[PDB]
């Protein structure tokens, strides 16, 4: 039901962490990734990768803490596909 | 059969759907019913950081809106049409917020 796929943490340090995620088939323009530590009302970080790649780095993160983080594939048909951005938490 | 689409969240607070969408971008969204009054349900979207909520709307002859031109036999047919245009909405709903 999650559009990318088999979103993980790869190898993780205390302050970052590398994830990868299985693209869909269908071309994604880009990926927009939000990373924010878990229950937070706010706080949240974004940013994006090219629609070719399907990793990214995230640095500066606190040790300890469970992070929410979530991959969106930029203007893909979600509700048309009855889809959602896929989540996982992950600490530290 | 209304929990088998992605965006519907069953039972959600408003509070509680704002919290449910600080993990999201512009156009995430997700449709709730009441906690205290039963089929009673309510659209919540984020745009530009914050998360604006819109009542559906239930017509004297049964049909669904949340804005008064763009009236509906099905939630379903609501969310996909609001998917496409904003028809009144400050944006898109795009985004499905996954479920917690």
């Amino acid at each position: 039901s999650d559009v990318p796929t088999k979103l993980e943490v790869v190898a993780a340090t205390p302050t970052s962490l590398l994830i990868s995620w299985d693209a869909p088939a269908v071309t994604v323009d880009y990926y927009v990734i939000t990373y924010g530590e878990t229950g937070g009302w706010s706080g949240y970080q974004e940013f994006e990768v090219p629609g070719s790649k399907s990793t990214a780095t995230i640095s500066g993160l606190s040790p300890g803490v469970d992070y929410t983080i979530t991959v969106y594939a930029y203007g893909y048909p979600y509700v048309k596909y009855n889809k959602s951005p896929i989540s996982i938490n992950y600490r530290t | 059969s209304l929990e088998k689409h992605s965006w519907y969240h069953g039972p959600v607070s408003r509070n509680a759907a704002e919290y449910l969408l600080s993990s999201g971008i512009n156009g995430s969204f997700l449709v709730r019913e009441s906690e205290s009054s039963p089929g009673q349900r309510s659209i919540s979207l984020r745009y530009e950081g914050r998360v604006y909520h819109y009542r559906i709307n239930t017509a004297s002859d049964g049909k669904l809106y949340v804005s008064s031109e763009s009236r509906f036999n099905t939630l379903a047919e609501l969310v996909h049409h609001h998917s496409t245009v904003a028809d009144g909405l400050i944006t898109t709903l795009h985004y499905p917020a996954p479920k917690r």
